[PDB]
RNA sequence: AUAUUGGCGAGAGACCGAUAGCGAACAAGUACAGUGAUGGAAAGAUGAAAAGAACUUUGAAAAGAGAGUGAAAAAGUACGUGAAAUUGUUGAAAGGGAAGGGCAUUUGAUCAGA
RNA sequence: GUCGAAUUUGGGUAUAGGGGCGAAAGACUAAUCGAACCAUCUAGUAGCUGGUUCCUGCCGAAGUUUCCCUCAGGAUAGCAG
RNA sequence: AGAACUGGCGAUGCGGGAUGAACCGAACGUAGAGUUAAGGUGCCGGAAUACACGCUCAUCAGACACCACAAAAGGUGUUAG
RNA sequence: GCCCUGAAAAUGGAUGGCGCUCAAGCGUGUUACCUAUACUCUACCGUCAGGGUUGAUAUGAUGCCCUGACGAGUAGGCAGGCGUGGAGGUCAGUGACGAAGCCUAGACCGUAAGGUCGGGUCGAACGGCCUCUAGUGCAGAUCUUGGUGGUAGUAGCAAAUAUUCAAAUGAGAACUUUGAAGACUGAAGUGGGGAAAGGUUCCACGUCAACAGCAGUUGGACGUGGGUUAGUCGAUCCUAAGA
RNA sequence: GUGAACAGCCUCUAGUUGAUAGAAUAAUGUAGAUAAGGGAAGUCGGCAAAAUAGAUCCGUAACUUCGGGAUAAGGAUUGGC
RNA sequence: AGAACUGGUACGGACAAGGGGAAUCUGACUGUCUAAUUAAAACAUAGCAUUGCGAUGGUCAGAAAGUGAUGUUGACGCAAU
RNA sequence: CUAUCUAGCGAAACCACAGCCAAGGGAACGGGCUUGGCAGAAUCAGCGGGGAAAGAAGACCCUGUUGAGCUUGACUCUAGU
RNA sequence: GCGUUGGAUUGUUCACCCACUAAUAGGGAACGUGAGCUGGGUUUAGACCGUCGUGAGACAGGUUAGUUUUACCCUACUGAU
RNA sequence: UUGGCGGAAAGGCCUUGGGUGCUUGCUGGCGAAUUGCAAUGUCAUUUUGCGUGGGGAUAAAUCAUUUGUAUACGACUUAGA
C-alpha cells in the first residue's frame, strides 16, 4: 500500500501495482500516460491496439531523436511509438486491477483509470566493454507502475 | 585571403529554398497582361505531361547552316482534353493587393471535379455543392446576384476549370481544378463568357495555336534528399579525402560566425515549382483525328501515341499539344500551358514549323518500325501470326 | 631505582562514534588485483517478541488486491529514522531566442496580530 | 618483404636494475625504460599553482627606500591596526 | 618604453559621458521631504517641438570635452569683412 | 564662417536609436524645467566624544539618561556576537500523554550569524543559562568518498556468405528440441586428438531471479548429484645446458 | 575433382548453420564494381586503380665480377571433337 | 608431337596469375632494428687493416676468496678497434 | 552493409549558467553588457560556420638559486691500477 | 552587375615561363577555411653529409623516413513535420 | 417600414410612411431626507457556461488498407461501401 497522491473514493477503487519490473522506465511512464485517465475497456483495447501497430503510444517526454509517425496524429504529436514491453507490464496491471475490482465487486462498466503512475526503481547494473581497455556501466532502467482504477460517479 | 582563383559559384540563388513545392500543381503566378480589345479567352490551360518523341522538320531560318535543310527534334507531348468550366471568380484591386470578392459555380458539378473536395470519397455521403445548386431552385436570383457583385466590381475575372482526367488513361480519377484568367475585355464579357460557358467544355484549340511560345508551369520531379554534389554541382572532392567526398570542403569562413544561405548544402532536390518560358507549339492535334501522327509528307495513318504505348502513361486518346523541346515535370504530371507574358518578334519565334515525319517507335525500348504494318512489313509472318 | 607502539592480565579517558575510530565494530589482512615482492576494500541497526503475513482471490509466475500479525507494515528481512541531488503522479501558476535577481505596486492564493 | 638457413618455433636453462641484454633503435628488460617493478626513508623540499569553512561593528593600506646568488623571494624603513 | 608633481583607479558603489577601472559630478548607515551637481528637456526618456539673433542644404550634411580621427590645397556655393 | 571637393576596404549598422533641414544641426544669449547614495531639515540604527545621575520604593552605575558629531572600502588589524562536538555547575529544565532528527511559497524575533513557534513524520533521548574545551562552521581546492543527472531511449548492438517451413514443448518460441529444406567449413577444416593453461567447465536430473550487451522453455548459467579404474600410457629412473 | 600444387574454386566423411532482429532503400559513408572521348592535363609525387599475368613455341639489348642481366625487351598459340 | 573437322575467331573462357623500359643518388649482396608514428642510405656482413697478449699473460668479472669468463683455449688463438 | 524507421537492449565524451544576430565599448575578436535588428509551441534527418567545441595543469619559449640522460684537464672525489 | 583561366618547374606564398582569353585586376573574411581534406614543407624521436665542436652535441644548411583523434549536444545552415 | 447609395477593410450612410414613448419651448402639484460631514459608492462591455422558449441544418477528417507522379521518418500524391 502506501500509492502515489490519489484524490478518489477508496471504496470506489481498485489498485494493483507491480515493483522493479524489469522495463524501460521511460517507456512505460509514456504508456502509462498515454491511458492516464481513460476508461478501463477504451485503455486495453487501445493498448491491444498499439500492440497491433494500428495505434501508437504519444512520447511526450522522453522523446528526443525518436522518429516520427503518422499514428501520432489522433493525439497531435509526430512523435509516437510502439512499446511492446512497456505495454505488456502495464495490460498485466490493468487486468489485476480488474480483477481487483471485480473482486471488491465494482462496476466494471463505469471503470477508468483514476491514476497510473511509473517512477524508476533501483538500477540493475551490468558492463560493457569499450575500446582501449575502458569499462562503462550498462545499466536496465527498471519502473515501479501503480494505477488505480475507480468507479466513474457524479 | 581572397579565394585565390575566381569561379562562378554553383546554382541560382533565385531558385531558393530548394524546398518542395506546396502543391503537385505548380501555380500560375503571372498572366498575360490583359488586353481589352481582343475576344474574351482563356489565358492558359491544363494538361498532362504524356511523355516525349522526336520529329522532322525542314528548318526555316535564312542565313543558317541548316536553312531550308532537315533537323531532328525532341518534343514533349501533352495529353490536353477539353478542360471543364464550373466557375468564375472576381478580382477586386485593393491597396493590400489583388483580394477575391466572390465565386460563382456552375448549377451541375461531375464527380470528377467533386472528388478534388474530398479525402475520403468512397466513404463519404458526397453532400459537397448540394445546398449550393438549390440557389439556381426557379430564377436563380443568386446566382445573377452574385454576378452581377462581380461585374460592378472585380477589376480581373478569372474562370475555375477541371480537368477531365477519365479521359486520360491515369488512374488518378480526381480532377485538377484551377483558375485560369480570362482576358479580352469589358468584365461584363468576361462573366458573360463564364456564365455562358458554365458546364460546358473549352478545348484547347481555342486557347493555344500553331508556332506559338507557350510557358509550361509544372513541379519538376522529385528526387529525395540530395547531396550537394548533384544537388549544387559543386566539385567532387578528391579520392583521398577522408569522411567523404561527394561535400563542399569550406562551408565557410570563422566570420560570420554563421554558415551562410549561399553556401550549397544537402538537402531536397527536385518536386520544385518551375515556369519555363518560349516553347514553341508544334502541333495542336486533335483526338478525334485518327492519323494525329501523321504529316503532309508522311500521310502514315498513324495517332501520336507510340507503339506500346507511352511509357508509364498510356495512349493518347484526347488533344493533345506538342511542344519543341522539353518542359519541367515528369510524365502523367499535371501541368500548365499558359500564353507568353511578352510579345517575342525574334525569328526563332514567329518561325512557322511543319512537321514532316513524327516518331511513333516504342519507347520502351530501341524501336525499330512506327506502325505494326510496318513491323509486319519488315518481318514477315511468325509463328503466333503475322 | 631505568626502558617497554611486542606478549599475557587488568583499570581508565573532557578521545572516535560506522566516509569517524585501527585497514578491519561484520566469515578483515577477508573478498579481490598482481608472475612476484606486494597491494587491499566494501560491508553495523525489522520488531519487545517472528508474532517473518494463516487463509481468500487475480496471475504461468514473480507478484498484486484483500485478510491477518504487530504499539506501529508511514517497521515486510529491497526491513529504525529515512535528508539532498535526481524522478513519477496530482494540484497551482507562468512561458514570442534562457532562467534566476532588486525596488515598487496590481491580481490570485495564504496568514498572524487586535 | 621473406619463405631451406645469419630460417621459424615449443619447452628446459643462464644473464637482474647504473644491472642485464643489444646484427645498435637508447632498443628491449611482463601495456613500465635516456635507468623496471615493489616497499620504506616520506606527510621528502618547493621563493611556484590551487584552495583555505559564521555574522555584524570600527579603523584601514602597499606596489615605495636600502641590502641581498636579489629581479615570481626576503630583510629593512614607510604606509595600517 | 621611462621620470617629476598632484589627483585618481587598484580598494568604489552612486548621477552623467549609450556602452567603458581611471573622465565629469559626487564618494555611500536605514528612510522621508526639499534643492541641486555633472548632464540633459522632439520621441525612445524624467524635463520648453521654449524664447532670441544669425549661419548652413551636403547625389558621403551635422550634431558636444576625455572619445573613438582627417590634412595640405581648392570652390562667383553662400555669409560677413 | 558654414557648406562642398580633396575623402579608398573588406559580415549589415550605427550623432546610442528613431528621426531631424527658419532643426531635433552650428555659433551665441536668456529663462523655465528634469534628476544622484551629493547639499539642507527630520526620524531611526550604530560608532565615537563630552557630560548628568548611587540621596531613597533603585534587582540591570558593564545601568538609565542628556548633548554633539560622524558612517565608502580590497589586503589587513581589532571588537562585539551567532552556531557545533564534548566538560564542570545550575534550572530539583524537556520527554513514550512523544526526546532527537527530518519535511513544511505556515507564524514570530534578530541588521545579521541565527533563534523561536505551529503542522506533518518519528521513536529515546535532549535542552536554557554561567563557565570549560576543541578534530568547531564550506561553494569552490582538475578536492575525498558515496550517490545522482542532462546528454538519451541517444551513439549504437552492421567483419567471419544464410537462412526458411512445419511440428513438439511451453504462460510465452526469430533464437529450445525433432523433422524437412537451403547453405558453409572443404582434410594447412568450422573435422578428429593432444601439450601449456584452466579446474569440473565433463555427464544426468531439476531449473531461469541474475549472466549469455535481442530473446530464451536453451546454456560453459543456477541447484543437486554422478563421473577420471593401468606391472605394460606417463610421471617415477638417466643425464643435458645448468642448479 | 580441376590444377604444377598442402594455391584458388566445388564436393564426400565429420562438424556447424553461431554472430540481436523486422521494415524500407534518402543524403554522406565503408567495402565492391563500371564508364563515351581524352590519357597524368590531377597530385608533392601515378597515391589509388588499371594494364600485364598460366603454359607451349619463337625471340631476347646495353652492361657484366662471365655467374648473370633474363620471364630482358618483343611476337605467336591455347577450346571442343 | 602432329593432322583434319568444328564455332557469333571463342578457348590459362571461372579461379588463378610479372607491367615493362632508359637513367641518376645510395647501400655490394642474403640478413637485422626503433613491439605501439621512422625498415632506411641506419645496423650486421664477408673482405681489408690496425692494436694487445707466450699463461708469473692479454681483455674482462668479483665485497672478498685456496674466487671467476675467454679456457675442453694457445698466435691459422683469444681479446680490443 | 550502414545511416534511416520499428521491437528489444542501451552506454560515453562533455556540462558555471546557457544558447539568434549587428555594431559599440570592454582584458584591444561577446551567448549574456549598451544601442539597435528582432522574437511564437513541440520537433526529424543532415551539416561541419561558431561554441576562440572536446581530448591533456603547452612538449615550443622564458622563469625556478627544480631535476635528470649524456660529455669534457669544470669543481670535488673514487673503484681499479 | 558580371567574369577574371589551362599548364611546365618548386612543398612552396612568391617567382618564372608556355598558352588560351574579353580579361587573365588587387585584396579581406582569426595572414577565411586541418572534428573539411591533404601532409609535399616546416616542426619530436631513426639516419646520412658538409662546416663547427676535444666531446656530448650545434646549424633560419642540405638530405631521407616519420600515427593528422571525437560531433549523437547547442546554435547557425540545408532540407522535413 | 419605403426606397436608394456604399467593396479599400463595404457591415455603414441617406431616405419614405405611419405607430408608440419622451420633450426643459412655457406654466403648475406631489416625491426625495437617516448613504447620517467624504469614501468609484457600483450605471460600461469582453468572452464563456447553463436553463427556459422559438428557428435552422442532418458531415467529415485521421488511423488502418492502397498508389508511386512522392519519400530517410513524418510529409506528399492516388484508390477503396
Ligand atoms: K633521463
Ligand atoms: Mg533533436
Ligand atoms: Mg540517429
Ligand atoms: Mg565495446
Ligand atoms: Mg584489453
Ligand atoms: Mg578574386
Ligand atoms: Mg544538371
Ligand atoms: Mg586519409
Ligand atoms: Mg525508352
Ligand atoms: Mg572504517
Ligand atoms: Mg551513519
Ligand atoms: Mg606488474
Ligand atoms: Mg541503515
Ligand atoms: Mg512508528
Ligand atoms: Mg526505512
Ligand atoms: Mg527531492
Ligand atoms: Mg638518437
Ligand atoms: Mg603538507
Ligand atoms: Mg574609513
Ligand atoms: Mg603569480
Ligand atoms: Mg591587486
Ligand atoms: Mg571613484
Ligand atoms: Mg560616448
Ligand atoms: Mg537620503
Ligand atoms: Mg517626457
Ligand atoms: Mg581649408
Ligand atoms: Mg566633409
Ligand atoms: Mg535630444
Ligand atoms: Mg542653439
Ligand atoms: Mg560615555
Ligand atoms: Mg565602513
Ligand atoms: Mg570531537
Ligand atoms: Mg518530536
Ligand atoms: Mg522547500
Ligand atoms: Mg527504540
Ligand atoms: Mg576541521
Ligand atoms: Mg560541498
Ligand atoms: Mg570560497
Ligand atoms: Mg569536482
Ligand atoms: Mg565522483
Ligand atoms: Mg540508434
Ligand atoms: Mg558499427
Ligand atoms: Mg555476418
Ligand atoms: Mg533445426
Ligand atoms: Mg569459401
Ligand atoms: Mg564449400
Ligand atoms: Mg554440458
Ligand atoms: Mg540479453
Ligand atoms: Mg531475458
Ligand atoms: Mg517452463
Ligand atoms: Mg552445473
Ligand atoms: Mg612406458
Ligand atoms: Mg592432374
Ligand atoms: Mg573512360
Ligand atoms: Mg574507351
Ligand atoms: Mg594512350
Ligand atoms: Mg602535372
Ligand atoms: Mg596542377
Ligand atoms: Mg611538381
Ligand atoms: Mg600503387
Ligand atoms: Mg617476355
Ligand atoms: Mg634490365
Ligand atoms: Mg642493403
Ligand atoms: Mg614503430
Ligand atoms: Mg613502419
Ligand atoms: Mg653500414
Ligand atoms: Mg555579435
Ligand atoms: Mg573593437
Ligand atoms: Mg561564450
Ligand atoms: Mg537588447
Ligand atoms: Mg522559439
Ligand atoms: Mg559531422
Ligand atoms: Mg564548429
Ligand atoms: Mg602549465
Ligand atoms: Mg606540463
Ligand atoms: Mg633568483
Ligand atoms: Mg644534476
Ligand atoms: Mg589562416
Ligand atoms: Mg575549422
Ligand atoms: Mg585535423
Ligand atoms: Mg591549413
Ligand atoms: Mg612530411
Ligand atoms: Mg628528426
Ligand atoms: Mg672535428
Amino acid at each position: 500500500a502506501r500509492y502515489g497522491a490519489t484524490s478518489t473514493n477508496p471504496a470506489k477503487s481498485a489498485s494493483a501495482r507491480g515493483s522493479y519490473l524489469r522495463v524501460s522506465f521511460k517507456n512505460t511512464r509514456e504508456t502509462a500516460q498515454a491511458i492516464n485517465g481513460w476508461e478501463l475497456t477504451k485503455a486495453q483495447k487501445y493498448l491491444e491496439q498499439v500492440l497491433d501497430h494500428q495505434r501508437a503510444i504519444p512520447f511526450r517526454r522522453f522523446n528526443s531523436s525518436i522518429g516520427r509517425t503518422a499514428q501520432g496524429k489522433e493525439f497531435g504529436v509526430t512523435k509516437a511509438r510502439w512499446p511492446a514491453k512497456s505495454v505488456k507490464f502495464v495490460q498485466g496491471l490493468l487486468q489485476n486491477a480488474a480483477a481487483n475490482a471485480e473482486a471488491k465487486g465494482l462496476d466494471a462498466t463505469k471503470l477508468y483509470v483514476s491514476h497510473i503512475q511509473v517512477n524508476q526503481a533501483p538500477k540493475q547494473r551490468r558492463r560493457t566493454y569499450r575500446a582501449h581497455g575502458r569499462i562503462n556501466k550498462y545499466e536496465s532502467s527498471p519502473s515501479h507502475i501503480e494505477l488505480v482504477v475507480t468507479e466513474k460517479e457524479e | 585571403s581572397h579565394r585565390k582563383y575566381e569561379a562562378p559559384r554553383h546554382g541560382h540563388l533565385g531558385f531558393l529554398p530548394r524546398k518542395r513545392a506546396a502543391s503537385i500543381r505548380a501555380r500560375v503566378k503571372a498572366f498575360p497582361k490583359d488586353d481589352r480589345s481582343k475576344p474574351v479567352a482563356l489565358t492558359s490551360f491544363l494538361g498532362y505531361k504524356a511523355g516525349m518523341t522526336t520529329i522532322v522538320r525542314d528548318l526555316d531560318r535564312p542565313g543558317s547552316k541548316f536553312h531550308k535543310r532537315e533537323v531532328v527534334e525532341a518534343v514533349t507531348v501533352v495529353d490536353t482534353p477539353p478542360v471543364v468550366v464550373v466557375g468564375v471568380v472576381g478580382y477586386v484591386e485593393t491597396p493590400r493587393g489583388l483580394r477575391s470578392l466572390t465565386t460563382v459555380w456552375a448549377e451541375h458539378l461531375s464527380d470528377e471535379v467533386k472528388r478534388r473536395f474530398y479525402k475520403n470519397w468512397y466513404k463519404s455521403k458526397k453532400k459537397a455543392f448540394t445546398k449550393y445548386s438549390a440557389k439556381y431552385a426557379q430564377d436563380g436570383a443568386g446566382i445573377e446576384r452574385e454576378l452581377a457583385r462581380i461585374k460592378k466590381y472585380a477589376s480581373v475575372v478569372r474562370v475555375l476549370v477541371h480537368t477531365q482526367i477519365r479521359k486520360t488513361p491515369l488512374a488518378q480519377k480526381k480532377a485538377h481544378l484551377a483558375e485560369i484568367q480570362l482576358n479580352g475585355g469589358s468584365i461584363s464579357e468576361k462573366v458573360d463568357w463564364a456564365r455562358e460557358h458554365f458546364e460546358k467544355t473549352v478545348a484547347v484549340d481555342s486557347v493555344f495555336e500553331q508556332n506559338e511560345m507557350i510557358d509550361a508551369i509544372a513541379v519538376t520531379k522529385g528526387h529525395g534528399f540530395e547531396g550537394v554534389t548533384h544537388r549544387w554541382g559543386t566539385k567532387k572532392l578528391p579520392r583521398k579525402t577522408h569522411r567523404g567526398l561527394r561535400k563542399v570542403a569550406c562551408i565557410g569562413a570563422w566570420h560570420p560566425a554563421h554558415v551562410m544561405w549561399s553556401v550549397a548544402r544537402a538537402g531536397q532536390r527536385g518536386y520544385h515549382s518551375r515556369t519555363s518560358i518560349n516553347h514553341k507549339i508544334y502541333r495542336v492535334g486533335k483526338g478525334d483525328d485518327e492519323a494525329n501522327g501523321a504529316t503532309s509528307f508522311d500521310r502514315t495513318k498513324k495517332t501520336i501515341t507510340p507503339m506500346g504505348g507511352f511509357v508509364h502513361y498510356g495512349e493518347i486518346k484526347n488533344d493533345f499539344i506538342m511542344v519543341k523541346g522539353c518542359i519541367p515535370g515528369n510524365r502523367k504530371r499535371i501541368v500548365t500551358l499558359r500564353k507568353s507574358l511578352y510579345t517575342n518578334t525574334s525569328r526563332k519565334a514567329l518561325e512557322e514549323v511543319s512537321l514532316k515525319w513524327i516518331d511513333t517507335a516504342s519507347k520502351f525500348g530501341k524501336g525499330r518500325f512506327q506502325t505494326p504494318a510496318e513491323k509486319h512489313a519488315f518481318m514477315g509472318t511468325l509463328k503466333k501470326d503475322l
